[PDB]
């Protein structure tokens, strides 16, 4: 028996993390004197900030705003600061000129996604990467640029973009993906008890018996779908030409 | 093999043929110079099946 | 300074429901019969600093919660982030950060455990009885287990077989080497270790943890674990190995 | 004895005989065609 319909349930994408602090806030500090802002233990929806209006322009090095929803890092830094319009290239993996060298130097590696004030014309090296190493500008046009630098290490990963932990959500009759959670079956509420720390059940077979509805706690049977072996039963061809299947 | 110009969108905003925010032209030029670096320097390749 | 473990020391390996069955695991456990130093840390003090291994039991009995919570780090030094657990009577601290420790850490009831801090990544806050606790770091994760219990015994461990609940699994990603409980001053505890050992766990129709059987303890615990089974009958039996 | 050898062939799917995991799934997700067909062909010889 064949599946008839894919209602995969996940619970709501919960909670939002604090973008608005820097991509939609009303300070951003000097090019110089750039902030850094640390980003985790939360979702990184990436999607209200690509698809919010009045950008001037979206740059992404390596990574795809579509696709970031789906990538979880354990560091994420968003970089701020002011710089004009015609020097907003300088924001780049590699580009040289004034602001690089002597005020923000951006990776030759970067990864992550650009978006968008003092002149520091004498420096004895040049700056690293991520580097402030702290002539004024007069503004008679400011761009507010925000960089988006993923940072990947060994330890536990915290901003991802899916739902977390404890959210709505719902089942149905289905082939039945739910979280963890794969394969067909039909569901049936269950008159068994879980403890509050258990979310399945197992058979003897060591194979999955019971699940927990994620939002309203309760307890569902999992019996996979119907099949089975397909008999033709006949008389021999010289008789008839009518059989029957069992 | 696909030969075809048509203004990529990757927003849900219409493009009308024309580039913007999540708009693009699907090819760039490529910078052939006498001065450019050995891995961006031009290379015919031919490929047998 | 001495008390042996009896039967305590289990803890849900996981959160699967398994109704009338027998299960065995290989995982980290507190060994049977292997006995428990006993501290008194203050009476003449020693607070010291343990390792902490793979793994650490630990369980006390106190009325007045002195021991207020535990420090963990590779060096306690503010040079490398590390972890600070603190039980407020209202609520629990609990931090990474690059920590500046003292000498002495103690809780003045002053703060001079440490004295200093210069990176922080992660803050979380949320008779005659015995408080059994279970701490490892694995993977980056640490993974803490408790239960609470009466008890009419103070200088030694009551036998008896209760399992411990899973608490928490916090994905922090800290190296670990070594620990040291904090406690507050104007003490009596146990130090256990684990080991990668094979158990038998028992499943009641509520999946409840019932009992178990170490399966390195003696030749009839051998025995138990190849048969899959609490009771053998007459007969002789093969556990074969060599040495 | 055939309840015995029934158990036996259905715990022996749990295996991973080499391979990175013993779910296609998992296998079919966290690699390219190029590694997962031999990672899948691993699996098959383990079960036939
Ligand atoms: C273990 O399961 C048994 C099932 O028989 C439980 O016994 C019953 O539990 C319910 C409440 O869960 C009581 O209302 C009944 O009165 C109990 N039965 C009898 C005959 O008294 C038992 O309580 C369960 N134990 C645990 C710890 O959950
Ligand atoms: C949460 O899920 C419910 C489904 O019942 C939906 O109505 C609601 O809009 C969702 N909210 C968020 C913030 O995802
Ligand atoms: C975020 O932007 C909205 C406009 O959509 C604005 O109303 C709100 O004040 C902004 N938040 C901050 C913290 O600036
Ligand atoms: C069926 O009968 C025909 C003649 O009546 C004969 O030629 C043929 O070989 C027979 N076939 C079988 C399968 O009996
Ligand atoms: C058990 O006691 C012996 C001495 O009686 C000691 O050497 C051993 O370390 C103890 N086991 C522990 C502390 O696990
Ligand atoms: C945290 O440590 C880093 C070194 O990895 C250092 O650059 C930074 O200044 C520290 N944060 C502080 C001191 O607030
Ligand atoms: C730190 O932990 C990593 C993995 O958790 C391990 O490879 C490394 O040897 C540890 N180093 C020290 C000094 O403990």
């Amino acid at each position: 028996v064949q599946p008839t319909e894919s209602i995969v349930r996940f619970p709501n994408i919960t909670n939002l993390c604090p973008f608005g602090e820097v991509f939609n806030a009303t300070r951003f500090a000097s090019v110089y004197a750039w902030n850094r802002k640390r980003i985790s233990n939360c979702v990184a929806d990436y999607s209200v900030l690509y698809n919010s209006a009045s950008f001037s322009t979206f740059k992404c090095y390596g990574v795809s705003p579509t696709k970031l929803n789906d990538l979880c890092f354990t560091n994420v830094y968003a970089d701020s600061f002011v710089i004009r319009g015609d020097e907003v290239r300088q924001i780049a993996p590699g580009q040289t000129g004034k602001i690089a060298d002597y005020n923000y130097k951006l990776p030759d590696d970067f990864t992550g996604c650009v978006i968008a004030y003092l002149y520091r014309l004498f420096r004895k090296s040049n700056l690293k990467p991520f580097e402030r190493d702290i002539q004024s500008y007069g503004f008679q046009q400011p761009y507010r640029v925000v960089v988006l630098s993923f940072e990947l290490l060994h330890a536990p990963a915290t901003v991802c973009g899916p739902k977390k932990s404890t959210n709505l959500v719902k089942n149905k009759c289905v082939n039945f993906n739910f979280n963890g959670l794969t394969g067909t079956g039909v569901l049936t509420e269950s008159n068994k008890k879980f403890l509050p720390f258990q979310q399945f059940g197992r058979d003897i077979a060591d194979t999955t018996d019971a699940v927990r509805d994620p939002q309203t706690l309760e307890i569902l049977d999992i019996t996979p779908c119907s099949f089975g072996g397909v008999s033709v039963i006949t008389p021999g061809t010289n008789t008839s030409n009518q059989v029957a299947v069992l | 093999r696909d030969i075809s110009t048509e203004i990529y969108q990757a927003g849900s905003t219409p493009c009308n043929g024309v580039e913007g925010f999540n708009c693009y032209f699907p090819l760039q030029s490529y910078g052939f110079q006498p001065t450019n670096g050995v891995g961006y320097q031009p290379y015919r390749v031919v490929v047998l099946s | 300074a001495y008390t042996n473990s009896f039967t305590r020391g289990v803890y849900y390996p996981d959160k699967v429901f398994r109704s009338s069955v027998l299960h065995s695991t290989q995982d980290l456990f507190l060994p049977f019969f292997s006995n428990v130093t006993w501290f008194h840390a203050i009476h003449r003090f020693d607070n010291p600093v343990l390792p902490f291994n793979d793994g650490v039991y630990f369980a006390s009995t106190e009325k007045s919660n002195i021991i207020r919570g535990w420090i963990f780090g590779t060096t306690l030094d503010s040079k490398t982030q590390s972890l600070l657990i603190v039980n407020n009577a209202t609520n629990v601290v609990i931090k990474v950060c690059e920590f500046q420790f003292c000498n002495d850490p103690f809780l003045g009831v002053e703060f001079r455990v440490y004295s200093s801090a210069n990176n922080c990544t992660f803050e979380y806050v949320s008779f005659k009885n015995l408080r059994e606790f279970v701490f490892k770091n694995i993977d980056g994760y640490f993974k803490i287990y408790s239960k609470h219990t009466p008890i009419n015994l103070v200088r030694d461990l009551p036998q008896g077989f209760s399992a411990l609940e899973p608490l928490v699994d916090l994905p922090i990603g800290i190296n670990i080497t070594r620990f040291q409980t904090l406690l507050a001053l104007h003490a009596a505890y146990y130090v256990g270790y684990l080991q990668p050992r094979t158990f038998l766990l028992k499943y009641n129709e509520n999946g409840t943890i019932t009992d178990a059987v170490d399966c390195a303890l003696d030749p009839l615990s051998e025995t138990k674990c190849t048969l899959k089974s609490f009771t053998v009958e007459k007969g002789i039996y093969q556990t074969s190995n060599f040495r | 004895q055939n309840a015995q050898a029934l158990n036996t062939l259905v715990k022996q799917l749990s295996s991973n005989f080499g391979a990175i995991s013993s779910v296609l799934n998992d296998i079919l997700s966290r690699l390219d065609p190029p590694e997962a067909e031999v990672q899948i062909d691993r699996l098959i010889n383990g079960r036939l």
